């Protein structure tokens, strides 16, 4: 069967400025496809699997094997980082799962 | 290895090819160094490839580079769904990108369901000769007598027009005389080879 996204994967994430942001992406039946993170505002490829494409060293994707979660971490989150992000499975055609990040200040 | 980032040398050329032919997009860079050329489809954001690794499971998509300045994306046997913009991207900070566009044209091809067969009709009758065609851009149909004589177009009010060709999918012949019997050719053309032509015999008794 073809891969798919866990629909429980949160579509709306809120991080704290200066802290790390975490965008989860749970995938089932990945097989030999890859899970990639894309930033929408400039269509910048961030990560492909555990590989990091962006030169912004704040980014890292981690494969959580126990939950099959391809989590994106954004260190030193800034207001500029807020907006829309895409988790993308390399099927043909691709599967996409949209996640919005919010960056706020405590209280 | 020192700090000055790569640059695009020239834009991505727009590409226009017919279904089943091969398309290549090229990204011309300078001083690429250790940065990597990425490719993706702009409209779907589908990642195609990074450096020499094809990421899409589309078997028709591959990559190559002529040299360290000339990075290619190859789309083999193009299809209608490959139509769109293809983004070349460098993992500099901040990122730099260029887009080229692929247009997928289709050569003319008749629709057998609504193209006329050979017909035998009484003198003085009216006949619709039809050749419907499909393709992109939309094909135009041209009618000609195979023997080079003129097609006779008439109105209800008693006037006839003699043209060596008639443009239109439906050739309407009315109050036909024996002089109009013969072989009619409809040619569907849209600039995308090959053109298609059907031969229709009109018999008038
Ligand atoms: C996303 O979360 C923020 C903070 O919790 C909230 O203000 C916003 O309304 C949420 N967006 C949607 C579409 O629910
Ligand atoms: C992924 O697995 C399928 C299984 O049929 C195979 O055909 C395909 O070539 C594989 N792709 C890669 C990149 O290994
Ligand atoms: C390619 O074609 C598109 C229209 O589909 C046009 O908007 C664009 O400017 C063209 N690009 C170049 C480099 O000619």
């Amino acid at each position: 069967m073809e891969p798919y996204f866990d629909p429980s994967t949160p579509r709306n994430v809120t991080a704290l400025m200066g802290k790390s942001a975490y965008l989860s992406c749970r995938v089932r039946n990945l097989a030999n496809k890859t899970v990639s993170w894309i930033r929408h505002r400039d269509i910048h490829i961030l990560t492909v699997g555990s590989y990091t494409y962006t030169s912004d060293q704040r980014f890292q994707a981690t494969h959580h094997q126990d939950t099959e979660d391809w989590t994106l971490q954004i260190k030193w989150a800034q207001k500029r980082d807020a907006g829309m992000y895409e988790c993308q499975i390399s099927t043909q055609p691709v599967r996409s799962y949209f996640v919005r990040l919010n960056v706020v200040v405590p209280h | 290895s020192r700090a000055f980032q790569p640059e695009f040398v020239e834009s991505i050329s727009n590409v226009s090819v017919a279904v089943g032919r091969d398309a290549t997009f090229t990204c011309h860079v300078r001083h690429l160094g250790g940065y990597r050329v990425g490719w993706l489809k702009a409209d779907t954001k589908a990642i195609q490839a990074i450096h020499e690794n094809v990421i899409t499971h589309n078997p028709r998509v591959t990559v190559s580079h002529l040299d360290q300045n000339t990075w290619n994306l190859h789309i083999k046997a193009v299809s209608e769904e490959d139509r769109g913009g293809y983004m070349c991207q460098l993992n500099t900070d901040p990122m730099k990108s260029q887009i080229g566009f692929l247009d997928v044209v289709i050569p003319p091809d008749f629709i057998s369901e609504d193209t006329s067969s050979d017909v035998i009709v009484p003198e003085g009758s009216s006949v619709r000769l039809t050749c419907r065609a499909r393709g992109y851009p939309e094909p135009i149909v041209t009618w000609r007598r195979e023997d080079g004589n003129e097609i006779v177009l008439k109105d209800n009010v008693g006037t006839k027009t003699l043209a060596p060709s008639f443009r239109g999918e439906v050739l309407k012949l009315s109050k036909i005389s024996r002089n109009e019997m013969g072989s009619y050719l409809c040619i569907a053309s849209n600039g995308v080879p090959p053109s298609v032509s059907k031969r229709i015999s009109l018999s008038i008794h």
